[PDB]
RNA sequence: CAUUGGUGAGCAGCGAAGGAUUUGGUGGAUUACUAGCUAAUAGCAAUCUAUUUCAAAGAAUUCAAACUUGGGGGAAUGCCUUGUUGA
């Protein structure tokens, strides 16, 4: 190409080392707390004296900034450059680095957590090196003024173009802004690879979950209208829900459950899809509050099918696990809750997993109907497997109790069942 | 067929001829060896003489798979560190030949699937193999057990290939045109590219990687291959999670149904229109075969105000079935009128932009254009429709002037003289009809007795000629306006034919599978090629040294030359 | 194979306080500063004018 | 076409000319530019000359002496086709040698041409000055070095290097050993004080097109698409002659210390830098910097040549080198 | 461990040092032939140098409802919204109409 | 602004391969 | 009364799951298609080095050389040419 596009790369290649007095100004220069004239005095020392007592303070508040104390806040830490070191060392450098900022995200409303990583900023060059950890970590915080400093320091990446128009304003980033950020498909890619290395280093926290959930259900309600790009979001959403639900926090599983329900009322989905989502949710189901938003999910997954098949019973394995989860006292305190939000079609596939498989709990069945209304269909296809098993199992008092209910109510569809089969 | 030939740079090095009936299937070459496999599971090894030599040339042994020990021979593989050893894959099961000795040295458990295609795999000990179900088995060789089994549902697998840029992707495609890629760490799908080739075609016939290039090239069986690139990530620390999605690069084409349409589209001999049932009309090159550009049916904006109206999927014209070109006034106005299949109307092209041109030419009387010519100097274009009428449409502005009503049957060839001067339609009442043109009136009306199916205009002799249906060809001096020859012979119905440059022969090919070269002079018939497949089109070029010809099976053109 | 290159840390060349002054460097060596008694006699020259 | 490195004295700028008209002259460390020029007559070379803000390029007829951002200051009509250009940097002193067979001293402070001296061989094929001694090394076409200074307008000393033409010359830094390859594909290791050669390399399996020596006595070769370094050729024992191998392992053997080839290229001109361990090759399509380790000097001098140099520095030690600037007649053997 | 064992590639002797691949394969500057077993072995590590060894064969080897349902089924399907439902239903704010 | 993206000139970088006329070996 | 002047509000007409203008990038063509590297009658392409050497051949204008200068005057000191003294 052209000369000056090579040399760009050449001095992007080159954009830390301070090859003369006027850069080292404008490198030392940038800091998080320190204005320029200040942050172009001072030096390491008094800024590592500012960094250990403040990894003090966080070392007691929460316990597990011990190993940087032994690593990236040594003396040796103050001594060593980073761009003289090789590949390797490099490499190890920054897993040190992202491991920190992984801790320290969610202690941002600090003074200490503000000076450590002004030390980190000032000494490892983070705010240009490896910005994209920096941003992802410390962008639920996106009003305040950590955040603006964050800006106004950072060199922004390839993804974060809209914070590009953001960088050094004086009105914070806007909720619409962070929900175009999103709304981007690779920043997806990108922020679910983020969050599962999170996961698996298992520290979450409610704020900033609130937060990926909100701007989760926000791209999918701005990709409501495109099927296509709705079908191209699937897997993304979908294996960050399927890591979150395998997670052990109840925090992890009600935003699962969340990004869950509102991907499943925006795109019908398959049968199979949301009988083995649902399978996930109740094997790993443990907690209270858990159970009372996973069984207001797996309602609404149920009802939102709307097809052929549709109202078909649970099958074996599924429904032995559903019933160790959820014995029937619960459902029926769910039943007979008076908010009454609609899952005719999950009861009526549970009463014909009962049918077909239990042959046991008829006199529950028959409340589950006394404090459901069910539609047409639904009776019709309950009264047919009634039928089928009353003629195949020994007819039993609760068998009965069922159609002397039904004949109380609806007989002449009893009639219609009879004559399609019987006398 | 039942040899294999050892060529280098185009020319045959060495034959190497074996020794059955049976055809020959599969080709592997590694080391001294050429292991090539005929249909009925006999795979013959051959070696190399000298082991400074080039090539394999002598004999060496002929192995052989009995039923008992695997099906049909899917085909040959050789992988790396495995000395003196051909991994024949069957349908049933992977085998392990050793090809000095020749005896086998092992045989794997038997897949409960058909087996399609093998691939050796850039790590050691490894082979992909695809099935016919939607199944890739990576299987180790040194242990022999199934290291991997990756799922493709509803579809067969018809081309694999790895990656070995530094990534470990995979590459599945696909006999429904599409072409998958897999991360193999990850356990994940990084992309899928859709209908990349005709599945009526094949789909993706082959599928590779090249070696250590995020580039795959990918050929189908519509007469096309491709090649494609991954651009690096757009992220600076994640890397490889952020993976994009491969986007195009290079590609060649050409038609994938037979050609239709045939035409010369300049004097120098250096360009060939080519229109095909594929609906595409292509510009090739006969000097350099990467000049040859699809030509673009992109249509222009209105000069009234209102909306075009069509369909919003869109599609290709109807297939083409006339042609008229004029060099006289190019890249000022539009040069090429064309007239497709059963529709009421023409099109005018562009051959400067290679583009549709803004005007389309109708007829006014509910008539197919059955006929299409152009004047010599760019300027008029004569639509002669299935009614009768010949409406001249002005070719800069696109708009109507005439029409003339003599004819009462379709009219089947329109032509002007170079003067401007006369002008002369034929058509299938059996009728021909001179008009004048510079005034408006009738020259005169000949009627032969066949119906009259096409024409021919020399201009530089005035001499056109008309192919009838009474089989021959009638040879008419315009200017005196009589039949001066009557050339005889053809047997079957008359599909082409055409003038030479000069006015002295007449080649035509004819639904006999014959091409016939008529002397004008003599009259008789100085030449005659039989074909093995009808030839549809033939065309001289405008200048004296080539023949183009096409044919009823073949997507290409055949070039003949002049010993004359 | 040991590869070894000159590598200088721009914290030892170029200080880091605005304030504090650079280090300059000195190697005495003969072939490094050339012409002895040219330069000598130049600056004898500028002295006595 | 293809292009001609130059590094600065500092090596913190780099200016490159390709034989068409395209002048570089850029940073190449913070990767800025400082001024480019889109010449139309063929150029030949180009130097920095005290700077990196003055530099002086060959051109068609003239040579041309340009200001830090391009803007033209003078041309010199007294420079009539050149092809070799340097700076004797402590007398101020722009050479050019052509192919008039004329070499020219013109002291670029003042402005004013010291000296025309009439090389009598025709036109120079080669030439290097000794930095030790600051006196001239030509290469004519005969096959003869010529040691040149601006008083004397004889040569101070001829050597028979080669058989026909010299290709191209270098001289260590120290002042003591010349490189002179020439097209009768030989390489000759010559000592200069007492003008004694050394050890003669006669069958080069193409010949050299050029020489440079690093300031670890590093001896780079290229003699085609290939570059060739020899580490401790440049010694007096007899067994440090440059080899290609070592028949059978012989320990006395000297094979090459490093060796690259640039697969479709033919190399114009090469040139360590001063101060990392680099040297620029300057090729038909363009500039590569190959690692070699051992090759550059690392501690340099502050009171002499510095990397790191502020504006200010800068400007008060070119008032100074202006003051202590040498006369042109103290240059000697 | 492996699953066969060839007698003639035990048997076989091979040289080196004619020509350059091979000669890239030796290891003293004194070995000029070499068995057929130290040739496999030196070939196979030479491969290495060329295609280094990845993850997805040195680790992963394929061998109370689970936790991998949903991972399972997304990686099994490409199309999600499901189409051959034909509910006798009507999908919403997505009209399918045709001109005729 | 939306993320820019946008195809950069692709090169071909130099390969390494095998050799299979080395793999194989004659007897003795 | 006109505007062959601007800015807007509506029709008639054209009219298949939309339409119009602007714009960044990459690919293919712009001359008529015989494959990459090198030390080259071959070799390499996963390498040229523990054959990379020896033998042979190879030395005019006894230095001819700016064909290369904006116009006029000059040129102390330089440089060129010619003669002279002294070694």
């Amino acid at each position: 190409s052209s000369l000056s596009d090579q040399l760009a790369q050449v001095a992007s290649n080159n954009a830390t080392v301070a090859l003369d007095r006027k850069r080292r100004q404008k490198l030392h220069s940038a800091s998080l707390i320190y204005n320029s004239k200040t942050a172009a005095t001072q030096d390491y020392d008094f800024i590592f004296e500012n960094a250990s007592k403040a990894l003090e303070e966080l070392s007691q508040i929460e316990p597990k900034f011990a190993i940087f104390s032994r690593t990236l806040f040594s003396e040796s830490s103050i001594s060593l450059d980073r761009n003289v070191q090789t590949k390797e060392e490099i490499k190890d450098l920054d897993n040190a680095i992202n491991a920190y900022l992984l801790l320290a995200s969610s202690k941002w409303y600090l003074a200490p957590t503000l000076h450590a990583t002004e030390w980190l900023v000032r000494r490892f060059q983070i705010h240009v090196k490896n910005t994209e950890m920096l941003l992802l970590s410390t962008l639920n915080y996106y009003q305040t003024p950590v955040f603006k400093r964050i800006l106004s320091i950072i060199k922004l990446p390839p993804l974060f173009n809209c914070l590009s128009n953001f960088v050094r304003s004086e009105k914070p980033p806007t909720a619409l802004t962070m929900i175009k950020l999103f709304n981007d498909m690779d920043f997806l890619k990108l922020y679910t690879s983020y969050l599962d290395q999170c996961i698996k280093h298992n520290a979450t926290y409610t704020n900033q979950l609130l937060f990926t959930t909100c701007c989760f259900i926000n791209v999918v309600a701005f990709n409501s209208n495109n099927d296509e790009k709705l079908n191209q979001l699937v897997p993304i959403l979908l294996e960050i829900s399927a890591k979150l639900l395998a997670s052990k926090s109840k925090d992890c599983q009600i935003a699962a459950h969340t990004i869950l329900v509102v991907f499943a009322t925006a795109l019908p989905l398959k049968k199979t899809i949301i009988l083995a989502a649902m399978e996930t949710i109740l094997s790993n189901l443990d907690a209270k509050e858990a159970k009372h938003s996973a069984l207001l999910t797996i309602c609404k997954l149920f009802q939102t099918l709307k097809g052929q098949g549709n109202v078909d019973q649970l099958p074996s394995k599924i429904f032995k696990l559903f019933d160790s989860k959820f014995d029937t006292v619960s459902i029926l305190t769910f039943l007979d809750k008076e908010d009454k939000p609609v899952c005719d079609k999950f009861i009526t596939s549970y009463t014909r997993s009962i049918a077909r498989y239990d042959r046991s709990k008829l006199n529950i069945i028959l409340s589950l109907l006394k404090k459901i209304r069910l539609e047409r269909y639904e009776v019709r296809l309950i009264i047919t497997d009634l039928i089928y098993l009353s003629e195949i199992l020994e007819d039993k008092s609760q068998l009965v109790e069922l159609f002397e209910y039904f004949i109380s109510i609806n007989e002449d569809l009893v009639l219609k069942c009879l004559k399609s089969l019987g006398l | 067929e039942n040899k294999v030939g050892i060529y280098k740079r185009g020319i045959e090095e060495h034959l190497l001829e074996l020794e059955t009936d049976a055809n020959v299937e599969h080709l592997c070459i590694f080391g001294d060896y050429l292991c090539a496999s005929t249909d009925d599971n006999s795979i013959f090894i051959y070696k190399k003489s000298d082991p400074q030599d080039k090539y394999p040339s002598e004999f060496y042994t002929k192995l052989t798979v009995t039923e008992i020990q695997g099906g049909e021979i899917v085909s040959l593989q050789h992988l790396a560190t495995y000395l003196n050893k051909l991994t024949v894959v069957t349908k049933s099961n992977v085998l392990l030949f050793n090809v000095r000795t020749g005896k086998l040295v092992f045989t794997s458990n038997e897949f409960p699937d058909q087996i399609t295609t093998a691939e050796p795999a850039p790590v050691l000990d490894i082979i992909a193999l695809g099935t016919v179900t939607g199944e890739v088995i990576m299987f180790n060789m040194r242990k022999g057990k199934r290291i991997r089994t990756i799922k493709i549902p509803q579809s067969r697998i018809s081309s694999l290939s790895f990656r070995t840029d530094g990534s470990s992707h995979l590459s599945v495609g696909t006999s429904s045109g599409d072409l998958i890629f897999y991360d193999l760490d990850r356990r994940s799908r990084i992309h899928v590219l859709k209908n990349i080739h005709r599945e009526s075609y094949g789909g993706v016939t082959q599928a590779t990687f090249l070696n250590g290039q995020p580039i795959i090239v990918t050929s189908g069986g519509d007469n096309s291959l491709k090649e494609y690139v991954f651009d690096p990530s757009l992220s600076q620390g994640s890397g490889d999670v952020v993976v994009q999605p491969p986007r195009y690069l290079r590609s060649r084409g050409g038609h994938s149904q037979p050609p239709s349409y045939i035409a010369f589209a300049d004097s120098q001999s250096h360009f060939m229109l080519s229109a095909s049932k594929d609906r595409s009309l292509w510009s090739f090159s006969l000097r350099k075969d990467a000049q040859s550009q699809e030509m673009s049916q992109r249509l222009h904006k209105k000069q009234d105000g209102g909306r075009v109206g069509g369909s919003t999927i869109k599609s290709k014209f109807p297939e083409i079935v006339a042609l008229a070109i004029e060099n006289a006034r190019i890249g000022e106005w539009e040069n090429i009128i064309t007239a497709h299949k059963d529709e009421k109307f023409a099109r005018t092209w562009d051959m400067r932009n290679k583009r549709v041109g803004r005007w389309t030419f109708d007829t006014t009387d509910d008539g197919f254009v059955k006929s299409v010519a152009m004047s010599q100097c760019g300027n008029f274009g004569f639509i002669g429709s299935s009614n009768g009428s010949i409406t001249i449409y002005n070719m800069q502005s696109g708009i109507l002037r005439k029409k003339y009503k003599l004819h009462k049957r379709a009219v089947t060839g329109i032509s002007l003289d170079g003067m401007n001067r006369k002008m002369v339609s034929c058509g299938l009442d059996g009728i021909v009809g001179f008009y004048d043109f510079n005034k408006s009136t009738l020259l005169g009306k000949l009627k032969l007795d066949a119906p009259i199916t096409a024409m021919v205009y020399h201009r530089s002799s005035d001499l056109f000629a008309l192919a009838l249906d009474d089989l021959s060809i009638v040879v008419i001096d315009a200017v005196t306006q009589r039949v001066v020859r009557q050339l005889w012979g053809h047997s079957n119905r008359i599909t082409a034919f055409d003038f030479s440059p000069e006015g002295r022969w007449i080649v035509s090919a004819s639904l006999d599978s014959t091409i016939r070269t008529w002397d004008l002079p003599t009259g008789g018939c100085i030449d005659g090629i039989i074909v093995d497949n009808v030839a549809t089109n033939v065309k001289f070029s405008p200048n004296g040294d080539l023949l183009a010809t096409t044919h009823v099976t073949g997507n290409g053109i055949c070039i003949w030359t002049n010993r004359a | 194979m040991k590869i070894k290159t000159i590598k200088r840390s721009a914290d030892d060349y170029v200080p880091v306080k605005s304030t504090q002054e650079s280090q300059m460097p000195r190697n005495l060596n003969p072939e490094l500063h050339p012409f002895e008694r040219a330069r000598e006699y130049t600056k004898a020259l500028n002295a006595t004018k | 076409g293809p292009y001609h490195i130059k590094y600065a004295k500092n090596g913190t700028h780099l200016l490159i000319t390709g034989r068409k008209g395209h002048v570089a002259s850029m940073d190449w460390r913070k990767g800025q530019l400082r001024a480019e020029l889109f010449l139309n007559e063929t150029c030949h070379s180009a130097t920095y000359l005290q700077n990196e803000q003055y530099f002086a390029v060959a051109q068609k007829k003239y040579t041309f002496i340009y200001d830090h951002e391009g803007t033209e200051l003078h041309r010199l009509k007294q420079h009539i086709e050149a092809r070799h250009l340097d700076f004797l940097p402590y007398h101020y002193l722009l050479v050019t040698a052509g192919e008039t067979g004329w070499l020219k001293y013109h002291d670029v402070s003042t402005g004013q041409l010291v000296s025309e001296l009439r090389t009598k061989a025709g036109p120079t094929m080669a030439m290097a000055q000794n930095p030790w001694n600051a006196v001239m090394h030509l290469g004519h076409s005969n096959g003869t070095v010529s040691l040149w200074s601006p008083s004397m307008p004889e040569p101070l000393v001829k050597l028979l290097s080669a058989r026909g033409p010299v290709n191209s010359i270098a001289i260590d830094r120290s002042g003591y050993y010349m490189a002179t390859t020439g097209a009768d594909r030989s390489m000759k290791i010559w000592d200069i004080r007492n003008f004694k050669q050394l050890h003669s390399v006669e069958s080069l399996p193409t010949p050299g097109t050029n020489v440079s020596i690093s300031d670890t006595g590093l001896l780079a070769l290229s003699r085609g698409p290939h570059v060739t370094l020899w580490k401790d050729a440049l010694k007096l024992s007899g067994d440090s002659k440059p080899c290609f191998g070592s028949m059978g392992g012989n320990p006395h053997r000297n094979t090459p210390y490093m060796s690259h080839l640039f697969a479709g290229n033919k190399v114009e001109n090469l040139g360590f830098v001063p101060f990392e361990d680099l040297l620029g090759v300057g090729h038909q399509t363009g500039i590569t910097n190959l690692i070699v380790p051992g090759a550059g000097e690392a501690n340099y001098d502050a009171l002499e040549l510095n990397p790191f140099e502020t504006k200010k520095q800068r400007q008060e030690q070119e008032v100074r080198t202006l003051l202590n600037k040498l006369p042109a007649d103290t240059i000697t053997l | 461990e492996a699953a066969w064992i060839d007698s003639d590639d035990e048997k076989i002797k091979v040289p080196i040092l004619v020509t350059n691949k091979t000669k890239k394969l030796r290891t003293s500057y004194n070995e000029s032939k070499i068995n057929g077993v130290h040739y496999i072995n030196r070939l196979r590590s030479q491969f290495e140098k060329i295609y280094p060894r990845p993850k997805w064969v040195d680790d992963e080897s394929d061998s109370n409802g689970d936790i991998n349902a949903l991972t399972k089924i997304l990686s099994t399907t490409y199309n999600y919204k499901d189409t051959l439902s034909n509910s006798k239903l009507l999908p919403p704010k997505k009209l399918d109409i045709v001109r005729l | 602004p939306k993320v820019v993206r946008e195809a950069k000139k692709v090169e071909m970088t130099e390969a390494r391969a095998y050799n299979a006329d080395a793999d194989t070996a004659k007897a003795a």
